[PDB]
């Protein structure tokens, strides 16, 4: 038979991550935008939670970039945004959800533009 | 190589075979259906059935 | 019950295994092996690398079979490509895949003795596996940890002039394995430390996932090279060899005898290997030649993408097993339309076999546990991934 | 010193690594070499530049030799071409 | 008659004929308490009642081995007893019955 | 173009269909995909019983199993998505049942229908965390004696958070949490056109 | 200067470059320790052969130590040493005068030019390091050579923090090792039959640890710190409690300092660092001075470590086959004598 | 196909046995074997004075190669850092004063190299190649890591050899 | 696109002119697909840049050399899906896959036009724009790039 | 809500297990720092095996505490065994690492991000 | 451009078998030979 637990499934104590990166590390939900760059919109699909950004000091031996934070370079990726959310509560990690922003229809015709009127 | 056709023989006749030719010196209802037909034995193997 | 570590750092124990042993006696009650000692990361890397950078893995993952792992992941992302290598590449993978094998087995057979203590094998054919590490390095570049066989055929064609190299060693070779055996096959004491050591039954073998020679000793027939044929192995004739009263002692056996049945496919690649090219035509997923690169513009483009983005697989997943020389190899590769797998389970045959060493070691001695991890030709690698 | 002029300096905390071990510095800097190069004259108003010796070398581009104002300067040699 | 099967642990079983009729009768007689329309109970019924039928059938071991596949006719007992005892455990599974529960939405949707 | 057989992508159809009879209860989904290969998909519930039928029965013998491994779908509320390879040296065929599992809860073992699983179970609850029930002796098997976290989980950083050095003042080996020199370059990879689907 | 990026941990910058004279010694081992694992750029000159340095390379991030070869009888070594570093400590010391520098050289000539090139360099600060208790008309020689430094060290590069500490104590310590070597004798000399003694033990840790917290502290310049310890103890049960841990009979026999000098005379006479030495033992029976009002460990920052806690890990290789297993809370620890 | 590895009383044939078992016989066979090579001229070589054979693609040791007028090949296009598999080569650029395209830094840490090759493969001015020389053996690790002007140097003092190499394999590439 | 070519015929090579100080027109790159002539004089009213010639030699530069000088200048560079014109600061200090891309707000002016800072090993590389429909649809100005 | 048990059908049960696991490693705390040789108090080591359990004393779910003792019996076995050498056990006290504050005004005075 | 390939007409033929020799005195001799030393060492 099952039991009932209205706990938020919270299983902070057992992923094994180091206080600190679990009560000082906030991570953003958010669907990411296109580099300017190109018209391609397949990396604006799904929804990504990135971890906040930390030190990224210089080394004194050959000037690479060296960083203290581990989940820095972590990106997870999660189709829905109810889905990510549930991730970050689990988790313990604080969330701050972005809505999605897609690009409003606009109205084309090659037609209009030779309209010497306007 | 360089066996002076001496130690070659002491070579031969301890080894009991000819390494001259092999050298280590190298030089220049509905039927019951089983997921694919039953494998079919293998064969026994013609030039040497058992070593 | 006396408990002891057989130790990370012991002479016999290859690489380094923790077996910790409750001894009753010398007799050995009990035998838990430890592993991770090796453990690397292997398979969470390579999520973070792309498939061509990833292939580099797959040889680490066991080094003694350096190229036979990577045909293994070659097929996986074939298959996931639906992309099937030029002719002429299939007969040189095999061709590779058994000069892997013997290497294999001359480790195998000749480190067996090292630890039971006979050492003078090891130096014979460590000097002809010598010879056969320079075919990997004219071929590749490294004498091991080659990056030849790569997902879409094989990287360059043979140098001019190696066919006829690996026929003067292939015609050799018997000889050197013929020695061997005179000295250890019938050795009034090889046997003793041999025989009857380890026997695995046959309905044990398939229930433990032994999959190798383990199951074939056992008189189990089965080569996925005959049952499920990759490559060309198909087109070559060779035969199995199965073992009766499994033991040490037969299984050994067996490694001796596909030594000996893969200088067979061995001569026939070299009697019968296609004039072709050694890659895919596909630049979508192989790399353009470079005069083409650096004359034509779609090659340029092809080539750029290639090396810095990837294959871009279609969304899918393949269990694609060889016959590695220890045993079933196999890449479990999920992978979503990106550049870079999703997951790579690498199923190592000796994550089985180790296993096995609890089932197979009771009741022995010191010395008999020395003797089964050699039957199981371990590499940590493979085990830890 | 270097090619861009390296110059850990007498403040550095840094410059202390050489002390009893020199640096690696380049003769014949690259960024004189070149500009030691003779201009290529050619005749043709577009002109390749296979880098010299075709697979040996860089991807063949056509540089237009168009304007003496300019000799055209392939991105890859830097070899400047005199109309 | 043989004098080993080739598996390594296996035995040469003698009466195999007999040893084998003994098995495929008690599985049909188990299978018979199967629901009536259970798709294990039809399904297996078959294959085990094609099975004795050639094992009555055949008198000679080495012709009964190529008629029911099975490699050595040793191996085929093993395989019987071993449905055997599975028609035993799913009649106390009940896998006949309707789906535990339907997987959640997406479960299964590999494009991620 | 790969030398696809039909004949295969048939028989092993039908034997889906088969299996799915036999066992209404457990099979969720069953498909053979375009590379020739079945992957009954079972309710964890089913992971003994979908087994044990495979492992013994006349017309599917499954006898080995090739792999337990457990893909991670973080946007999967069941994250884990514990998939076994199993062979058949009789039918010389293959198919793989694959379940779902969450964190905190857990699957069955296997040990029972193939001892094989004795070592690979342990593998996952090392590496993904997922626990299971009636296993012999479940403990770490690949990571290292103190490690804290499961590391192939996706949301687990690749270097980790601690690595190890020797300290002269305490003459012995001493973690601390991890400070890289070089941070793993994250180059961004997926291009933003796709492929239009064949 | 280096502005000081990172999160604490190897691999992160401090921005202390700093030359340690005699980091192949006993402290020097813990001075290296705490600046390389703080991450300061360390100079380490040697004169001892590279395989003895090795043990040192360990500590620090590739790059963080450099070390450079010196001669004491050079001004120039010290001088190209001290170039680019902004912080100069001297730990360079001995108890047996050699044949080729005697205890003035070790303690008060050296430690001198050091300094005075230090300042030429423009080293923000410079620690000297004399015994505590290194009165100017003390009995070793020893003590009173110390004393005569700090006064030119003064000089030089005035108000160069100086750090008198009490006797060290810590794995390869002398103070606590020496006495544990005393088994081979098997009764133990010692004056006043150990009381008359009293003595303030301090862990080389802790040492350290201020010696460093001194170079980026500001307080420090001009300071004479005097890490002294957590506790007074007679030599009586310093002595029975060290053959406490070791779990080694105590006889203590009382033998005239007079005598006793010669028997360190004895030792010194020996060509390979001399066992004991006359000075040794003149400082063994010499008192530790009382609590003046000189700062403490605490004081900056490291609060001191009784002697008790760690003295299971110095002693414990002393021990025998099974003396081995026990450990300091089931054993009795020895009365504290502020006197 | 298979075969048996190991499948299979009268006095003579017992005698026989006799004698083998309490003659020793084929542990005299045995030593016969080890004589015989005693006798075979050794395969070592002299390691300083002969070296083993490497041909062309042997991969060793990294350098970075010069357009014989005297540019550097690199033009920093950085796909050789976006295919190392071990993130061994790090490179930043900017545009030289002569308004071309070169690395500032171009550092390929050894110890993090695994030699797999890659980057000998998709340089297109194939300005980075896997150089013949495989004794780099160095004291301190910091020595291991090479920035740009040690791999130039290296790529000049072994460029005659690179040169012939590349020559003879680049039909095969 | 194919994989391979079948152009065995020769290339051809236009003249690199001077657009500013801020956008590097290597214009032998040009697919001459006119955005950069709309973009000119559409979303921005400079009308300078323009078509000239006919055949495989239309080139799409200013007639006479007249710097393209006008703030929304940068764009082009982002709207160009060629490398003809591109930044000039930004030439070759970095390439896209390496940019770790964090999505920010301009604070140059009151607009707070949406951008992307690109950052490679921890100093900004390049801030290009990322589309907010209502603020910055796309385009960012010259000064806060 | 509605989630299925793994061996606790509620807290009270699940509790019942910690303290069997509390008893377990106090019992074994003293012969830990016996066979590993380690310099450690007995004392200071139970109240280690207290921060530990307390450390993770907010939990009120009963699937998740379950977990945690199966995890916490894993440990004492390796613990109890000799499986996990010293250098693993005294890592539980972090005696090398550098403590860090957590006041605000110290960390201002030494990280960049807090 | 030329491709390294089988010679014309394929290589030769490799021994894939074992070629030991079972090669020794016959028993009876063997023993004969040593008790009849045995017997004259004896006289
Ligand atoms: C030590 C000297 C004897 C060993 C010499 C080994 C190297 C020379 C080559 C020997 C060889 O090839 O023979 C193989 C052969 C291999 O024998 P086989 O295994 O073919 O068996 C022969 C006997 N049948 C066939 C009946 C089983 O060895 C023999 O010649 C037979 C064993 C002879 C043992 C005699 C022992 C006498 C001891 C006298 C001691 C005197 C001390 C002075
Ligand atoms: N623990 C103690 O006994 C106490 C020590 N101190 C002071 O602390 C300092 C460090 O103590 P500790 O490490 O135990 O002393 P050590 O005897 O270990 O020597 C300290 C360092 O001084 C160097 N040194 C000694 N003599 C010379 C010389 N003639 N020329 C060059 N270098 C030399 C040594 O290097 P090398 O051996 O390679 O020459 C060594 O690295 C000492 O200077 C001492 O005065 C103060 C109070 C108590
Ligand atoms: C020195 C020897 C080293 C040995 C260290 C040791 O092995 C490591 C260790 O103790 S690992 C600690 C993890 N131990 C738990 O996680 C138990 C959690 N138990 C609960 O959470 C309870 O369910 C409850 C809610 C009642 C707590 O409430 P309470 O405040 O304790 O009353
Ligand atoms: S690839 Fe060749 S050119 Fe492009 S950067 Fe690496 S080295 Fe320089
Ligand atoms: S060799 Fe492989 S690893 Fe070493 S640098 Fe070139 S690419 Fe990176
Ligand atoms: S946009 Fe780029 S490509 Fe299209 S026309 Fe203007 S310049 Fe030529
Ligand atoms: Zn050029």
């Amino acid at each position: 038979q099952l039991i009932t637990v209205d706990e938020k499934l919270d299983i902070t104590t057992l992923t094994g991550v180091p206080e600190e990166h679990i009560k000082t590390r906030k991570v953003r939900i958010f669907v990411p935008a296109r580099n300017n760059m190109q018209s391609g919109v397949n990396n604006t699909k799904k929804w990504k939670m990135e971890f906040d950004t930390r030190e990224r000091w210089e080394n004194p031996l050959m000037g690479w970039a060296s960083t203290a934070d581990p989940l820095s370079n972590m990106v997870l990726t999660f189709s829905a945004k109810e889905d990510a959310i549930a991730f970050a509560e689990k988790n313990g990690w604080s969330y701050d959800v972005e809505e999605k922003k897609v690009p409003k229809p606009k109205s084309k015709s090659y037609g209009a533009n030779f309209s010497w009127n306007k | 190589a360089s066996a002076t056709r001496v130690i070659q023989k002491l070579r031969n006749w301890a080894s009991g075979q000819d390494l001259q030719a092999k050298l280590q010196l190298r030089y220049q209802e509905k039927k019951a259906v089983t997921p694919a037909p039953p494998m079919k034995r293998w064969e026994l193997s013609k030039d040497q059935p058992y070593l | 019950n006396m408990t002891l570590n057989f130790g990370p750092q012991h002479p016999a124990a290859h690489g380094v295994l923790r077996l910790v042993l409750e001894l009753s006696g010398e007799m050995v009650r009990k035998c838990d092996p430890h592993i991770g000692l090796l453990h690397r990361g292997t398979e969470k890397l390579i999520e973070y690398k792309t498939y061509l950078q990833a292939l580099p893995y797959f040889d680490r993952l066991d080094y003694v079979s350096m190229m036979c792992n990577e045909q293994a992941y070659s097929i996986a992302v074939e298959k996931l490509l639906n992309i099937q290598p030029p002719p002429r590449a299939q007969w040189i993978r095999v061709l590779f895949g058994e000069i892997t094998r013997i290497l294999n087995h001359i480790m195998a057979v000749t480190t067996h003795a090292l630890d039971i203590g006979a050492m003078t094998p090891f130096f014979w054919m460590f000097e002809e596996r010598e010879k056969m590490f320079e075919f990997y390095e004219r071929v590749s570049g490294a004498r091991m940890h080659a990056a030849y066989i790569r997902p879409g055929g094989v990287h360059q064609d043979l140098p001019l002039g190696l066919l006829d190299d690996i026929y003067e060693f292939s015609k050799n070779f018997s000889l050197r394995i013929d020695e061997v055996e005179e000295m250890l096959t019938n050795n009034r004491i090889w046997r003793n430390r041999t025989v009857d050591i380890g026997v695995v039954t046959a309905e044990d073998a398939l229930n433990y996932g032994f999959s190798g020679v383990m199951l074939r000793g056992s008189g189990i027939q089965w080569d996925l090279r005959k049952t499920q044929p990759y490559d060309v192995y198909d087109q070559v004739e060779f035969d199995v060899p199965i073992g009766s009263r499994g033991d040490c002692y037969d299984r050994y056996l067996c490694r001796v005898e596909e030594m000996r049945q893969s200088l067979r496919i061995i001569e026939q690649c070299l009697n019968k290997m296609p004039p072709g090219e050694i890659k895919v035509d596909d630049a979508k997923v192989s790399p353009p030649k470079r005069a083409e690169m650096k004359t034509s513009m779609e090659s340029l483009i092809h080539h750029f993408k290639l090396y810095t983005e990837g294959y871009q697989v279609p969304p899918g997943a393949t269990y694609t097993a060889i016959e590695a020389p220890k045993g079933e190899f196999g890449v479990y590769l999920v992978s979503d339309g990106s550049s870079r797998p999703y997951r790579c389970k690498i199923k190592a045959p000796g994550f089985a076999h180790l296993a096995g060493l609890d089932k197979m070691s009771k009741g022995h001695m010191l010395a008999d546990v020395v003797a089964i991890i050699g039957t199981q030709d371990i590499v940590f690698g493979e085990i830890d991934r | 010193i270097t090619h861009t002029g390296q110059v850990y300096d007498e403040k550095d905390y840094r410059r202390v690594r050489f002390v009893d071990r020199q640096k690696e510095v380049n003769e014949n800097f690259a960024i004189d070499l070149i500009a030691q190069q003779p201009v290529n004259e050619v005749e043709h108003r577009i002109i390749a530049c296979d880098g010299g010796g075709g697979a040996l070398g860089h991807p063949k581009v056509y540089i237009n030799l168009d304007k003496e104002t300019k000799t055209g300067t392939c991105g890859y040699c830097g070899l400047q071409f005199k109309q | 008659l043989k004098k080993t099967t080739g598996l390594v642990g296996l035995a040469v079983c003698d009466t195999p004929h007999e040893r084998l009729t003994i098995l495929y009768t008690k599985t049909l007689d188990i299978l018979k308490h199967f629901p009536k329309h259970a798709a294990y109970r039809k399904y297996t019924e078959q294959i085990t009642n094609e099975k004795l039928d050639m094992v009555k059938a055949e008198p000679d071991v080495k012709k009964l081995e190529a008629l029911l596949q099975g490699g050595e006719v040793e191996e085929v007992i093993l395989q019987a007893e071993k449905e055997l005892s599975l028609a035993r455990k799913m009649l106390k599974w009940k896998p006949w019955e309707p789906l535990v529960e339907e997987p959640p939405a997406n479960q299964w949707k590999w494009p991620i | 173009v790969r030398p696809r057989s039909d004949v295969t992508h048939k028989q092993l159809s039908a034997f889906g269909e088969y299996v799915a009879e036999i066992l209404p209860k457990y099979v969720q989904q069953v498909q053979v995909s375009c590379l020739d290969e079945l992957e009954i998909c079972i309710h964890p519930d089913g992971v003994i019983p979908t087994l044990t039928f495979l492992r013994d029965h006349t017309n599917a013998q499954f006898k080995s199993l090739a792999d337990l491994t457990a893909v991670d779908v973080p946007t999967r509320q069941n994250r884990f998505e514990i998939v076994y390879n199993l062979l058949s040296l009789r039918f010389n065929s293959r198919i793989r049942v694959k379940t779902y599992a969450d964190e905190l809860t857990p699957i069955d073992s296997i040990v029972s229908v193939h001892i094989a699983a004795n070592w690979y179970e342990r593998e996952v609850w090392d590496m993904f965390g997922v626990f299971f029930f009636n296993h012999p002796d479940l403990r770490r098997i690949l990571t290292d004696y103190g490690f804290e976290g499961h590391p192939f989980r996706k949301d687990f950083p690749l270097t980790g958070y601690v690595e190890l050095r020797y300290d002269d003042e305490v003459k012995r080996v001493v973690a601390e949490p991890v400070e890289l020199a070089q941070e793993f370059r994250k180059f961004d990879l997926n291009s933003p056109w796709e492929a239009f689907p064949a | 200067a280096v502005i000081p990026h990172g999160k604490g941990g190897r691999s992160s910058v401090s921005g202390v470059v700093a030359t340690v004279f005699g980091a192949t010694g006993f402290l020097g081992r813990y001075v290296v320790n705490h600046l390389g694992r703080m991450g300061s750029q360390v100079i380490i000159p040697y004169r001892c052969d590279v395989y003895d340095i090795m043990h040192l390379r360990l500590m620090g991030d590739l790059g963080q130590l450099t070390f450079l070869e010196w001669d004491a009888r050079d001004k120039d070594s010290i001088r190209k040493a001290v170039q680019h570093s902004n912080v100069v400590i001297n730990l360079i010391g001995r108890e047996w005068e050699t044949r080729n520098f005697d205890f003035e050289d070790v303690f008060v000539n050296i430690p001198r030019a050091i300094a005075q090139a230090s300042k030429e360099a423009g080293v923000e600060r410079f620690i000297h390091v004399s015994h505590l208790n290194a009165s100017m008309k003390s009995s070793s020689k020893s003590l009173r050579s110390k004393a005569v430094g700090e006064k030119e060290v003064r000089s030089v590069f005035p108000e160069a923090i100086i750090i008198r500490p009490s006797d060290i104590f810590g794995r390869e310590d002398r103070f606590l090792n020496h006495f544990a070597n005393y088994r081979w004798f098997l009764a133990v000399p010692l004056v006043s039959l150990g009381f008359k003694t009293v003595k303030q033990p301090v862990y080389v840790a802790d040492v350290s640890k201020g010696i460093v917290n001194a170079t980026k502290d500001p307080d420090a310049v001009g300071k004479t710190f005097a890490f002294t310890g957590p506790n007074r103890y007679l030599l009586f049960h310093l002595v029975k409690y060290i053959f406490g841990m070791t779990h080694r009979t105590f006889i203590p026999y009382p033998l005239p300092l007079f005598v006793y000098s010669w028997i360190g005379k004895l030792f010194g006479l020996s060509p390979f660092e001399p066992w004991t030495t006359k000075d040794k033992v003149e400082r063994i029976h010499i008192s530790d001075v009382m609590p003046t009002d000189l700062p403490g460990l605490e004081d900056l920052g490291v609060q001191p470590t009784p002697l008790e806690l760690k003295s299971i890990e110095v002693l414990r290789r002393h021990r025998t086959y099974r003396w081995l297993s026990s450990e300091i809370e089931e054993t009795k620890p020895a009365k504290t004598v502020n006197y | 196909t298979y075969k048996y590895v190991n499948k299979k009383v009268d006095m003579k044939s017992a005698t026989d046995n006799a004698a083998r078992i309490l003659m020793w016989t084929e542990l005299i066979r045995g030593l016969g074997m080890t004589l015989s090579y005693l006798f075979r001229e050794p395969a070592t070589i002299n390691y300083p004075f002969e070296k083993g054979p490497l041909s062309p693609r042997f991969r060793g040791e990294h350098a970075l190669r010069r357009y014989p007028s005297g540019e550097e090949r690199c033009i920093a296009c950085k796909l050789c850092e976006a295919i190392c598999p071990a993130q061994a080569i790090t490179i930043e650029a900017e545009p030289r004063a002569d308004g071309s395209r070169r690395t500032t830094r171009y550092d390929i840490d050894m110890t993090k190299c695994i030699y797999c090759g890659f980057c000998q493969e998709a340089c297109p001015v194939d300005a980075i190649v896997e150089g013949p020389n495989f004794e780099f053996s160095t004291e301190t690790h910091e020595e291991l890591l090479y920035n740009k002007e040690k791999l130039l140097n290296n790529g000049d003092k072994w460029e005659a050899e690179i040169a012939a190499n590349i020559q003879a394999d680049y039909l095969y590439r | 696109g194919s994989d391979r070519s079948r152009f065995l015929e020769g290339k051809r090579a236009v003249e690199d002119k001077n657009i500013g100080p801020l956008v590097k027109t290597i214009m032998t790159r040009c697919i001459q697909c006119t955005r950069c002539i709309r973009f000119a004089s559409e979303i921005a009213g400079v009308d300078d840049l323009g078509t000239t010639g006919r055949g495989n030699d239309m080139q799409v530069g200013t007639y006479i050399e007249k710097m393209f000088m006008s703030e929304l200048s940068g764009n082009v560079i982002d709207i160009c899906p060629v490398g003809a014109l591109t930044s000039k600061p930004y030439a070759f200090t970095a390439r896209p896959w390496e940019t770790r891309k964090t999505e920010s707000i301009d604070v140059m002016d009151a607009v707070g036009s949406n951008i992307v800072v690109s950052t490679r090993t921890g100093e900004v590389m390049r801030i290009l724009p990322r589309m907010h429909e209502d603020i910055n649809e796309e385009w960012i100005s010259d000064k806060t790039r | 809500t509605s989630v299925k048990p793994i061996f606790s059908r509620d807290l009270n049960e699940a509790k019942r297990r910690v303290r069997e696991l509390y008893r377990a490693w106090y019992r074994e705390v003293p012969n830990t720092v016996h066979l590993m040789q380690l310099d450690i108090t007995v004392k200071q080591g139970r109240d280690k095996v207290r921060e530990m359990f307390m450390k993770n004393a907010h939990v009120t779910d009963p699937r998740v505490v379950d977990l945690l003792v199966i995890k916490g019996k894993m440990e004492l076995q390796e613990t109890i065994k000799v499986w996990k050498q010293r250098t693993h056990v005294m890592r539980f006290f972090h005696e090398t690492e550098t403590p860090r504050p957590k006041d605000f005004l110290s960390k201002f005075y030494m990280g960049h991000d807090p | 451009v030329k491709q390294d390939m089988p010679p014309p007409g394929g290589y030769g033929p490799i021994d894939y078998k074992r070629n030991l020799p079972r090669r020794g005195l016959s028993g009876y001799s063997m023993f004969a030979v040593g008790i009849g030393a045995l017997i004259f060492g004896y006289w």
